[PDB]
């Protein structure tokens, strides 16, 4: 079968976001870029199933602006076959919404004849956690959220999922997509000679209107403030002040 | 009128979290909470007694065991007819159903909302608590989660509106197969007024007890970081932060705990924050109220036997 893997261009994970003194938005102005943690996770799972005579070809997609594309190269890098990137945004400030990259990752698995798309729980960025559930949902497929552990076997799937409270086992029917959890796998690193490889590697730059979708915000942003500062902090001297301080 | 799901689990309904959710979106009009699930009679009972809940609807039936996904959100858009708001609170079982229930409608979802400032305009904190973004949607029927730590659980004294009954749907694309339930006997750590967090530090399993004890000597809840979980020393299912469970307690001990962005997504907004480390340069230092820099392995103990 055909693995899709969504990966996505954000802030690197470490960097605190800055918010500009007037409610435009996050600073992304001149901040490092990099792939969304979840999204590694979910790369080097899709190349785990290659290993294993599950899957034939796995695509990677992004959708974005331009510089996503180096993204990309990082996915081939590690171990996928080819990539898409579907240009949607004209400046890195204009996030587009899991709906919108919910019903083109649907084009372009109805296109590629994917039968399994394997995205991260959250992107780092917009927190939403909802893609994965919109995709499954417009295309009518079954869901594996949180996933832990992806024992794919035959027409179908049995995926151990981290809800609250424990772990809790499912079994999907195979056309399905599925959403990693920091606990799936520990994600593998590419090497200079196959980041080289990886740049010889397709990569078909689309648009938007390609897929017929129009990247219109349902979610008008008024403003982005930063958070409540807290007050001071005082460092105490011994357990005694300590309780000694109320 | 305002559809919400209510956040059942074992046929027990959480009173907490759907009391928080019915305080938070009580300003919007009729809050009907709908209770799902194979045994979700006894919960219908205890969501009926929430002050503010304007009636109940009950669908117990084998297909909503465990609330899986497809079936569950097939319920939800089913009903979501009359209603301009449906929402929940933000919780796996939420987080599961409601972005798919959205699509189904053709919507966006409004995930973690900390305030709903009227019918159309809410607030949700991005970039791992790092900003906070007022949106408005210009959908027709806001489907969203409210983030329950940012509210107070109102209710126990309720005017015991009605219990009615609903149908079904099944797109037989899943089954449960089984459940790895932790043991979790003390405040669970989304309701709990106090939370003692351990990290790397404690170095071992056996040593997260004296975490636990300092903990049950407060009768708080046990919290932990991602290092703590990866290591063994505790179940994943106490881990705080920005892919755990946020809280916000009254008191929030980090023990052992550097304060990485991470997992201050889960905790800064609690009251009052108190960070033991030895390293008096960790980034949680920052952020704590009261801050003491020593040996968690004396001063914790020490603190256990003055309180
Ligand atoms: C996308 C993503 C999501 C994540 N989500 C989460 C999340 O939800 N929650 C979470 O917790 N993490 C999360 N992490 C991990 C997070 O980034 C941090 O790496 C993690 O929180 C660090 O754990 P720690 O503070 O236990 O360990 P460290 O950062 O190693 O800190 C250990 C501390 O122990 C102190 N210490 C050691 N011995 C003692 C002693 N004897 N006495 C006193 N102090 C002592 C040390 O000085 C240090 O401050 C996530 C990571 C990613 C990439
Ligand atoms: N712009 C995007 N490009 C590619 N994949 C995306 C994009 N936005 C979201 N995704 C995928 O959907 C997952 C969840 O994101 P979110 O729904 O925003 O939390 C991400 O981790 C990716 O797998």
């Amino acid at each position: 079968m055909k693995v899709l893997v969504p990966v996505k261009r954000l802030i690197d994970y470490n960097v605190k976001a800055r918010v500009k003194s007037d409610g435009s938005g996050v600073d992304l102005a001149n901040v490092k870029m990099s792939m969304n943690p979840f999204d590694e996770i979910a790369v080097e799972e899709a190349i785990r199933l290659k290993e294993k005579g599950q899957a034939e070809e796995i695509i990677a997609v992004s959708i974005g602006v331009k510089q996503a594309a180096e993204t990309l190269r990082t996915a081939l890098a590690m171990g996928a076959d080819r990539a898409i990137l579907v240009v949607a945004a004209d400046d890195v400030q204009q996030d587009i919404e899991p709906l919108a990259v919910a019903k083109i990752l649907a084009a372009v698995a109805r296109a590629e004849g994917t039968e399994l798309i394997i995205a991260g729980k959250q992107a780092i960025d917009n927190d939403m956690n909802a893609t994965g559930q919109m995709l499954a949902a417009i295309l009518g497929w079954a869901q594996a959220t949180f996933a832990s552990k992806v024992e794919i076997e035959g027409a179908k799937a049995k995926v151990t999922r981290e809800v609250d409270g424990g772990l809790q086992t499912i079994a999907v029917s195979l056309p399905a997509v599925v959403t990693a959890d920091l606990r799936l796998n520990e994600p593998r690193y590419a090497s200079l000679p196959n980041i080289m490889k990886a740049k010889k590697k397709p990569l078909d730059e689309k648009t938007a209107a390609d897929y017929g979708v129009d990247v219109a915000p349902r979610l008008e942003v008024v403003s982005v403030r930063e958070p409540e500062g807290r007050k001071a902090g005082i460092k105490v001297g011994s357990v005694d002040e300590l309780v000694g301080k109320l | 009128a305002v559809l919400l799901l209510g956040e059942v689990t074992n046929g027990a309904l959480n009173r907490d979290a759907t009391a928080k959710a019915v305080a938070a979106v009580k300003a919007l009009g009729d809050v009907t909470v709908l209770c799902a699930g194979a045994s979700a009679k006894a919960a219908a009972e205890e969501a009926a007694k929430i002050a503010g809940v304007a009636k109940v609807l009950v669908a117990e039936d084998a297909l909503y065991g465990h609330r899986l996904a497809e079936p569950t959100a097939a319920l939800i858009v089913g009903l979501a007819g009359d209603y301009s708001h449906i929402a929940a609170p933000a919780t796996t079982d939420a987080k599961n159903v409601m972005p798919r229930v959205a699509a189904l409608l053709d919507v966006m979802v409004l995930s973690d909302v900390s305030a709903i400032l009227d019918a159309d305009t809410f607030e949700r904190p991005i970039y791992a608590g790092n900003a906070i973004q007022v949106v408005k949607s210009k959908d027709a029927k806001k489907v969203f989660t409210i983030r329950t730590a940012s509210f107070d659980a109102a209710g126990e004294g309720g005017t015991a509106p009605v219990t009615e009954t609903a149908a079904a749907a099944d797109p037989g694309l899943s089954s449960w197969v089984a459940d790895e339930v932790a043991e979790s006997d003390r405040p669970e750590l989304t309701s709990a007024r106090r939370v003692v967090s351990g990290g790397r530090g404690l170095g071992s399993k056996e040593s997260f007890a004296i975490i636990e004890e300092l903990a049950d000597k407060l009768g708080a809840a046990v919290g932990a970081s991602r290092a703590a979980v990866d290591s063994g020393y505790a179940p994943n299912d106490w881990q705080v932060g920005q892919t755990g469970k946020v809280v916000a307690p009254e008191l929030y001990v980090a023990v052992g705990i550097s304060g990485a962005i991470q997992h201050l997504a889960g905790m800064k907004d609690s009251k009052v924050i108190v960070a033991i480390n030895k390293d008096e340069e960790a980034p949680i230092f920052q952020i704590a109220d009261y801050g003491l820099v020593g040996d968690l392995f004396s001063v914790v103990p020490e603190l256990t036997g003055k309180l």
